[PDB]
């Protein structure tokens, strides 16, 4: 429309074309003062070959719509017929743009190899090529002085800034401005245009960045309000180290004047237990970690964890520690360092910053990327609507072909292939010679069946229709690679023909339809995946060469900063090491790589690792989700009857009462908080043991009597067929069995008492919002079970490949305590045992396929994956010492697993819950299933009309105080000038820092007395002018509660002052008043479409977390039974363990995001060097369980971390996508709330009518999309508002008329007869 | 008498780290400061290829 008129705007004397290239075309036109036969209405081919090429380009240039041709159009802004015409003829050639693309793919190869004496002689020639296409593409057309010239499009604007870089770094600059030569890799972004279909991803990548302008400014505001809030309550907290007492009567000085400051603040008087790097923190609080005997916790005494980079004592460093907590990378080392120093009640800080930080504001980013991809795909499908619119030989062939026709012979090959995969998945390291003999002779049988079958199939069908389909030609390649295996085993040079017997696992794809339908879509949409895979590996190539040029020589120059003076295993010192350190930051991990970057260099590491996290992980990984949502969207028996049906009629009335089933709910919640008090301190609290004993006897009487009431109400048939009453019946059977055992001897089993926790799910599904949340976990439970089974299959190919590469390796010769020996000291098992050492195995290994799956879940969740990589790179042979880094190309096994098994398989769980919640919310809102795409936009505009009323304006009272306070208590000037002072009350709190001075806190305390009294005047004016209406606004009671607690802190200071007006709680209330900004701006329509989408989801995002707390309640009670006496190893210690119910929730909140389940697994599944339970004495024994530890964690990660944490993103993407479908098709919820705001400016009463005169000022004062400008009186006659008597109109009949004006002027034929048909259907 | 790396068993004795076939190992060998028994295990070498060797237990 607008560009369609702009297409004709170029046509008349503005900018005439000069050439044309559409389907092998090379034309030559001019600016109609001396043109040469372009075209007007003929399609000629006679005179010019440029016209003869334009005859085939008469239909092909305008084939799809308009975009096949490209014209060097300048209208001869400088006379276009010199030799300039020849450079036009060269630039339009397809060989020219094919030549520059080749010299870029060559110049990328000379970046990844290290430099030499012939680099400067070869960096000079490629600079000479790229300066010719910038002087040809300007001397053919180009200035900055007119349209289409040369600097209009960004692609020619990428030649010019990079070629100016190449001429700066060659003249004067040798050491200064040397960082600019790193950016000559940016020219390699041109080669996106070589893969077909590049426009639907790059424009979607471009629409995503230009649509996050409204979110980054909202996320920069919420990080600011958290960096201030974390600075006030955690400054100096992270430097608390236990310092030994000053020695009584010892070898130091007498007077504790300055010798107390030389004794303390000497590094040999801090604790540092047993060869550790950092020093352990402690706290004076109650659940915080304490110090040994004879020491003490002290604050100060410099040294801050992670080289000084993990802190909260400056606004700069508090802004970084909050940002890694929104990111969730290695955040449990911050979570565990702030609960150890400040005690366990500070989990309430981390719940808020994880809820509002990474479950909301990182799922709004997912929603913008999903809506930006689906806009550029659905745009690119209108273009698909335009392209589319002898005699013994033939004897046996009936007999051999008789058996290969049936499903019986297809069953027989299907039994063998499931059996052949089993013999590949049973071999391992150190296997018996009889057990290995079976697997060799099974290979001679299974290859023999595959040869008989192929030949039989070829004879039966034909030797020329056999190669028709793709399965019979895939089968024949297997028989080729298998018949080489039986001949190349006596050669025994290389076992690479032994690798392609792993390729026959994919024979199972043609048999069972779940894996068949999964393969079918990856081939139907192969063009979508290869584009995003190429863009992702092209960004990692750009960032690898930038990182290697910037940070490369720092890792070699001053290695001395690193611990033990060695390189890290992850550094920017080579290409293959720069690639993997950028690739593991796209996987999430960037903070640990940034510490040792910034340790060895400058501040410039910080803009690098944020830009590779923001581009790599928040955009590219969310396009990769967004592909999946579009491709994977699919005697006298009547007289005994008055006794039996007499009880039956009464007992059915108990189950229907609202007081009975509220009584039974109240029992089950009281009796399970009793179950959270059975901890390790229970066998010394003698009164609590007897309470929890006689409750287990009343509960058996309560469960049997309730069961008889249900069986006398719902009957036998509907009891035992329902799924909830089977939870009832198992628990009653579980408590009859504990009563049987304890009458007759045996003490009760403590894992059958814990089954009444599973009875808290019946009253949980009756909470007001929880019916939508629990209905999508039940509807999607068969859809996850297909994705798990398809997930097990592709993981199995990587596992029975990882066994064949890594089994028998990962052994090493280790010293007394833990230190791994070196090569040239020992180099095999012979040299290790002879020197009386030990030859240990790694904990996570690849010996058999059971050990493979645990070690491969480590690298799929990215938690424990550095040690398995550090084992896989060092391994060389079965009984040799691992030399470090000697096998560096085993990284390619892990890149191909993380792509095909983390970015793709584990992101299908997000794809399911987005699909199912979108259609279960529609059922729960009462809407019609499969109504329409646009008719529901019109229903939500009528259903929001019917349920809206005006709002009473505040009645001003009449006194000399009351009239002149209310004048200033209502002004929009006064609301702003009391808001700009709240902001300056909090920006002053961001310049507090640790150990500032005494003179600096003399200004900032007196400045905190000026603002504390302006907010007292404001709180008097807004109550003197607003009698009881002040207390109705939630941002006024918080403003009221601050001035009360802050006047009580200054006056009446020393009342008792034990702890009443503690200055932490006043700091929390200064920062909390900035939240009025969320109800402040409305001119930012891009932000209010995210604040309104947020508010409509908070009720159903409180229910997703309240289901998560119940699941965390269930495993915290089972975890205190199983894993309470475990000895201290790795992550379970004296502070974070499973002893009390407090310590269990601290760990299970950490493990809900899978943060560090590798260290929790290493303790709770440890069966070596443990004592035994001597039950005839006591001592339950400090020994973990391998089998119970796997089933506890692996079931937990597939509940919280895969289908409950992924439930927040399914809710955010549903409501955000609805709100944007109301700004582009009509009437958001903030549009109605403005009509009733301008309604009370004309009707300041409880009435609902106005005067018919005032209608011309309604429709002029409000904002669009409801305005009608002047003269409006001919727009109101046709509008037909029903005038009631005495010149009064009703607000409904004006609101309905302003609805039907909007739908008419936007939706032409789809809203006239539809938006009026729906309103008649209700009224 | 623990004189050297020495092994006790029958004739045809195959020592440690020598290829065996289904019971052609020895009873017990003094190899690394102790007397250790020996079975005929099969290790891993390359894809899907086992190489069988007398190993200690
Ligand atoms: C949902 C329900 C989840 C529960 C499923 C987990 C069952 C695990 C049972 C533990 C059995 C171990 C017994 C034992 O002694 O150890 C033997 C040995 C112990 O070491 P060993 O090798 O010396 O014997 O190890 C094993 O055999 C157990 C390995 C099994 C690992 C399975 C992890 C699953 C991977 C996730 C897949 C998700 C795809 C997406
Ligand atoms: C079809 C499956 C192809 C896998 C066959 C490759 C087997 C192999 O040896 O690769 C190791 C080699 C490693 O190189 P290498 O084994 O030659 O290392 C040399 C070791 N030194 C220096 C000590 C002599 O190549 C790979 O690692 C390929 C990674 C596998 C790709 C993942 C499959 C999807
Ligand atoms: C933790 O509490 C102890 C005492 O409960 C505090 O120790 C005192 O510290 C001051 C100076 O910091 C010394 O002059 C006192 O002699 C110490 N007294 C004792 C009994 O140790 C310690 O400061 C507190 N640590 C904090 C708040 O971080
Ligand atoms: C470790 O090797 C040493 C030799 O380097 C062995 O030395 C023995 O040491 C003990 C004392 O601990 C002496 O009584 C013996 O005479 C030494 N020889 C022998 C053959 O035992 C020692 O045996 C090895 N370590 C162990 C634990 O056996
Ligand atoms: N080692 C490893 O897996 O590296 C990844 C990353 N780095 C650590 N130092 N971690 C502490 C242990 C851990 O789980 O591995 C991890 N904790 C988180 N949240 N990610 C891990
Ligand atoms: C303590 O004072 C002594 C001088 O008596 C000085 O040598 C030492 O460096 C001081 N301690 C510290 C930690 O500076
Ligand atoms: C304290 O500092 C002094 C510096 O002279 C040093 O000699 C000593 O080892 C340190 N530790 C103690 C316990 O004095
Ligand atoms: C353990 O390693 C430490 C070095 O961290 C070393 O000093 C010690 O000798 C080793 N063995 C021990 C602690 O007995």
């Amino acid at each position: 429309d607008k560009g369609r008129g702009a297409n004709k705007d170029r046509d008349g004397s503005a900018h005439p074309d000069q050439a044309l290239e559409q389907g092998s075309r090379l034309p030559a036109r001019m600016r109609n003062i001396f043109p040469a036969e372009l075209a007007s209405t003929p399609l000629e081919d006679f005179d010019p070959f440029y016209k003869n090429k334009k005859t085939f380009v008469v239909v092909t240039k305008a084939g799809d719509i308009f975009r096949f041709s490209g014209e060097k159009s300048l209208w001869m802004l400088d006379p276009f017929t010199p030799i300039r015409r020849v450079a036009i003829s060269t630039m339009v050639q397809p060989i020219f743009s094919y030549f520059i693309m080749i010299t870029i793919l060559i110049h990328c190869i000379f970046m990844i190899m290290p430099a030499t004496q012939t680099t400067y002689i070869l960096e000079l020639v490629f600079l000479s090529i790229y300066t010719i296409e910038v002087v040809v593409k300007v001397l053919a057309r180009g200035f900055i002085l007119h349209p289409f010239a040369y600097l209009r499009d960004p692609w020619n604007w990428l030649d010019f800034l990079v070629t100016l870089i190449g001429y700066i770094t060659l003249v004067v600059d040798l050491g200064h401005l040397y960082a600019l030569r790193a950016f000559r890799v940016l020219r390699s972004w041109r080669t996106v245009t070589i893969v077909p279909g590049w426009r639907t991803i790059v424009d979607a990548l471009s629409l995503s960045i230009t649509s996050l302008k409204d979110l980054v400014l909202l996320l920069l505001f919420s990080l600011f309000v958290f960096a201030v809030l974390g600075l006030q309550i955690y400054m100096g907290v992270l430097t608390q180290k236990c310092v030994k007492h000053f020695p009584a009567d010892g070898s130091w000085g007498n007077f504790t004047d300055e010798r107390w400051f030389n004794y303390t603040s000497n590094s040999s008087h801090w604790y540092i237990p047993d060869d550790w790097i950092e020093y352990p923190l402690c706290g004076n609080s109650s659940g915080a970690g304490m110090c040994p005997p004879g020491y003490t916790c002290l604050q100060g005494y410099g040294g801050n964890p992670n080289y000084g980079y993990t802190s909260f004592d400056t606004f700069g460093w508090a802004f970084l520690s909050v940002f890694r907590l929104v990111t969730l990378d290695y955040w449990e080392d911050l979570y565990q360092l702030a609960l150890r120093s400040a005690g366990p009640w500070h989990i309430l800080f981390f719940i808020i910053v994880v809820f509002y930080g990474t479950f909301c504001f990182l799922n709004f980013i997912l929603a913008v990327v999903v809506m930006s991809y689906t806009h550029m795909v659905k745009r690119a499908d209108e273009e698909k609507a335009a392209e589319r619119e002898c005699v013994p030989w033939q004897k046996l062939q009936g007999a051999i072909g008789a058996v290969v026709l049936s499903p019986f012979f297809e069953l027989f090959i299907a039994v063998i292939i499931v059996l052949n995969i089993t013999f590949m998945a049973l071999d391992h390291h150190d296997m018996n010679i009889e057990f290995e003999r079976i697997l060799r002779t099974g290979n001679y049988i299974f290859t023999s069946i595959y040869i008989v079958e192929a030949v039989l199939k070829i004879i039966a069908l034909s030797p020329k229709f056999y190669f028709k389909d793709s399965w019979n030609v895939f089968d024949f390649i297997i028989v080729v690679f298998a018949i080489l295996e039986l001949g190349l085993e006596g050669v025994q040079g290389l076992s690479v023909f032994r690798s392609f017997r792993l390729l026959r696992v994919f024979r199972l794809a043609k048999f069972w339809p779940t894996l068949n339908n999964f393969m079918s879509v990856m081939t139907k949409s192969y063009g979508a995946f290869v584009n995003v895979m190429y863009v992702m590996f092209l960004l990692l190539f750009i960032f690898a060469i930038i990182g290697m040029q910037l940070f490369g020589m720092n890792y070699i120059d001053n290695m001395e900063r690193f611990p033990d003076g060695d390189l890290p295993r992850w550094n920017f010192t080579d290409f293959l090491h720069s690639f993997m350190i950028v690739f593991r930051a796209l996987c999430g991990e960037w903070i640990e790589s940034m510490w040792d970057c910034m340790l060895v260099g400058d501040w410039s590491c910080i803009p690098f690792f944020v830009a590779v996290f923001f581009v790599g992980n928040l955009v590219i990984l969310n396009l990769l989700i967004a592909l999946l949502l579009n491709n994977y969207g699919s005697a006298r028996d009547s007289s005994v009857q008055r006794m039996w049906s007499n009880i039956r009629r009464v007992c059915f009335l108990l189950a229907k009462n609202k007081y009975f089933q509220k009584f039974v709910t109240a029992v089950l919640v009281i009796t399970s908080v009793l179950l959270a008090l059975e901890d390790i301190y229970l066998p010394q609290r003698p009164v609590l043991v007897n309470i929890t004993l006689y409750v287990d006897y009343v509960l058996t009487a309560f469960f049997v009597i309730e069961m008889i009431i249900m069986l006398f109400a719902v009957g036998f048939k509907k009891y035992f067929t329902s799924k909830w009453y089977w939870l009832d019946f198992i628990v009653v059977v579980a408590y009859l069995l504990n009563f049987v055992l304890m009458c007759a001897g045996i003490e009760a089993l403590q894992t059958l008492r814990l089954l009444r926790v599973f009875r808290l799910f019946r009253p949980l599904s009756k909470v007001n919002g929880m019916q939508v949340v629990t209905s999508t976990l039940v509807e999607a439970v068969p859809h996850i079970f297909n994705v798990i089974l398809v997930g097990i299959f592709f993981w199995l190919v990587f596992a029975i490949m990882g066994v064949q590469l890594f089994a028998g390796k990962f052994y090493k010769c280790v010293d007394e305590n833990s230190t791994v020996l070196s090569h040239e000291i020992t180099m095999d098992r012979n040299d290790c045992l002879h020197e009386n050492y030990t030859w240990e195995n790694s904990p996570m290994n690849f010996d058999h396929v059971g050990n493979a799956y645990l070690s491969l879940l480590q690298v799929a969740t990215f938690k424990g994956w550095l040690q398995i990589m550090n084992d896989a790179i060092d391994s060389r042979e079965v009984h040799k010492q691992p030399i470090r880094e000697t096998n560096i190309y085993m990284y390619l096994y892990f890149i191909f697993f993380i792509v095909f098994g983390s970015f793709f398989i584990l992101k299908l769980f997000v794809c399911i819950l987005i699909d199912i919640f979108r259609q279960q919310r529609r059922k729960a809102e009462g809407l019609s299933a499969t109504d329409s795409r646009t008719q529901l936009i019109y229903r939500r505009a009528v259903m929001r009309t019917m349920s809206a009323k005006p709002v009473k304006r505040i009645p001003k009272p009449t006194c000399h105080p009351q009239s002149l306070m209310y004048d200033i208590s209502v002004n929009r000037k006064f609301e702003y000038t009391m808001m700009i002072l709240i902001i300056l009350n909090v920006a002053v709190m961001a310049i507090d820092h640790y150990g500032q001075s005494m003179e600096f806190s003399e200004v900032l305390d007196y400045l905190n007395l000026i603002f504390i009294i302006i907010f007292f005047v404001e709180c008097v004016i807004k109550v003197s002018g607003l009698r009881h209406h002040y207390f109705k606004d939630p941002w006024n009671i918080i403003d009221f509660l601050y001035v009360v607690l802050a006047i009580a802190g200054l006056m009446l200071s020393d009342v008792i002052e034990k702890y009443f007006i503690s200055p932490t709680l006043l700091r929390i209330l200064r920062i909390l008043r900035v939240g009025r900004l969320l109800r402040y701006f409305q001119s930012a329509r891009g932000m209010r479409l995210l604040l309104l989408a947020l508010r409509k989801a908070l009720r159903t995002l409180f229910n997703v977390s309240f289901l998560l707390f119940v699941i965390m309640f269930v495993y915290a009670v089972f975890g205190m039974e199983f894993f309470m006496h475990i000895r201290d190893a790795g992550a379970i210690d004296d502070v974070y363990n499973f002893k009390t119910f407090g310590q269990s929730i601290i760990l299970l909140f950490q493990l809900a995001t899978s943060a560090g389940w590798d260290g929790v697994y290493f303790a709770i599944a440890n069966e070596e060097d443990c004592r035994a339970p001597d039950h005839e004495l006591g001592y339950p024994g400090n020994c973990g369980s391998r089998a119970l530890g796997i089933a506890y964690l692996v079931s937990y990660l597939i509940i919280t971390c895969l289908v409950v944490i992924n439930m927040y993103a399914a809710v955010i993407l549903d409501y955000v996508l609805e709100v944007y479908e109301d700004s582009k098709e009509g009437l958001t919820d903030d549009d109605y709330d403005m009509f009733f705001e301008v309604w009370q400016q004309f009707d300041p009463e409880a009435t609902q009518y106005i005067r018919y005169d005032q209608l011309s000022e309604l429709l002029e004062a409000l904002q669009p999309p409801l305005q009608v400008q002047k003269p409006n009186k001919y727009k109101i006659l046709s509008m037909n508002i029903p005038i009631c008597k005495d010149d009064h109109i009703f607000y409904k009949d004006v609101l309905e008329a302003l609805v039907k004006d909007v739908f008419s002027r936007r939706g032409s034929p789809v809203e006239a007869g539809d938006v009026q048909a729906p309103n008649v259907d209700e009224a | 008498s623990a004189k050297d790396g020495d092994v006790e068993g029958p004739a045809g004795c195959k020592k440690y780290d020598v290829e065996c076939d289904s019971g052609e190992c020895c009873q017990k060998q003094y190899l690394w400061y102790k007397w250790r028994p020996l079975d005929c295990r099969c290790l891993k070498s390359g894809f899907f290829s086992s190489k069988c060797v007398c190993r200690d237990v």
